[PDB]
């Protein structure tokens, strides 16, 4: 579950080169921005703002991508994806579920890292 | 069993809880809630009437495992009957379970044929 969680080519690919100081320092400045971005994520549902949802999903696509959390790369990637079918159905379980599992994701790439090294 | 024996399927957000609570439709149980994982699911918990646990290993701010534990401690309901469907099939993972006590074990994926005997099981040892 660790590598449906981490993008793991992407994180030894960055240890080889550079080092951990990146990932950690990276880590560090999404742990502060990740609580915001929910928080705006979670008034445009109940808005109903569609392109409040769709925008605020890119962002955080792009915040975990860069520092290795795929599940919420991926799951940002749905998010900012209104084309794709019954997504009226679906989104709101995916913002749900954004919430509930980012911590825990963070904690498992801080862990795998020092691991790692 | 009984048909208003009240179930708690705790699973963060994957396919297990639409194929668990299916599966549980067919076998006429229609009284089933549903958790994210060990906080909210213990919350739940409190509101008393459960009679049935099924869940995941793996789940963020409280895993299967220590749920389990959690349970078995407090006394409201330590006996609560608590099935565990996870991945993990590894020593460490079974031994845990056995330890913690833990009413079944389901690896994943399973087959509905499976999941039925393994409620069906249960039923049976407990007498419900």
């Amino acid at each position: 579950k660790s590598e449906a969680l981490l993008d793991i080519p992407m994180l030894e690919q960055y240890l080889e080169l550079v080092g951990p100081k990146l990932i950690t320092d990276g880590l560090a400045v999404f742990e502060k921005m990740m609580p915001g971005y929910v928080s705006v994520l979670e008034s445009n549902l109940t808005a109903q703002d569609k392109k409040g949802i769709v925008e605020e999903g890119h962002k955080i696509k792009g915040a975990a991508g860069s520092v290795g959390l795929r599940h919420l790369q991926q799951l940002g990637q749905q998010i900012q994806s209104p084309d794709l079918p019954a997504w009226e159905d679906n989104v709101g379980e995916w913002i749900e579920e954004m919430k509930e599992e980012w911590r825990h994701d963070v904690e498992v790439l801080k862990a795998w890292v020092a691991k790692a090294t | 069993a009984d048909k208003e024996l009240k179930f708690l399927v705790v699973d963060d957000f994957s396919t297990m809880r639409r194929i668990v609570r299916n599966l549980l439709k067919e076998l006429g149980f229609n009284n089933v809630e549903e958790a994210e994982d060990g906080v909210d699911a213990l919350n739940k918990l409190q509101a008393g009437g459960y009679g049935f646990v099924i869940s995941d290993w793996n789940m963020p701010n409280m895993d299967g495992l220590e749920l389990l534990k959690t349970i078995r401690a407090d006394g409201a309901m330590s006996a609560l009957p608590v099935l565990m469907v996870t991945a993990e099939a590894k020593k460490e993972n079974i031994i845990a379970a056995a330890q913690a006590g833990a009413s079944g074990y389901v690896v994943k994926p399973f087959t509905a044929a499976t999941l039925e005997e393994k409620l069906n099981k249960i039923f049976e040892k407990l007498g419900m």
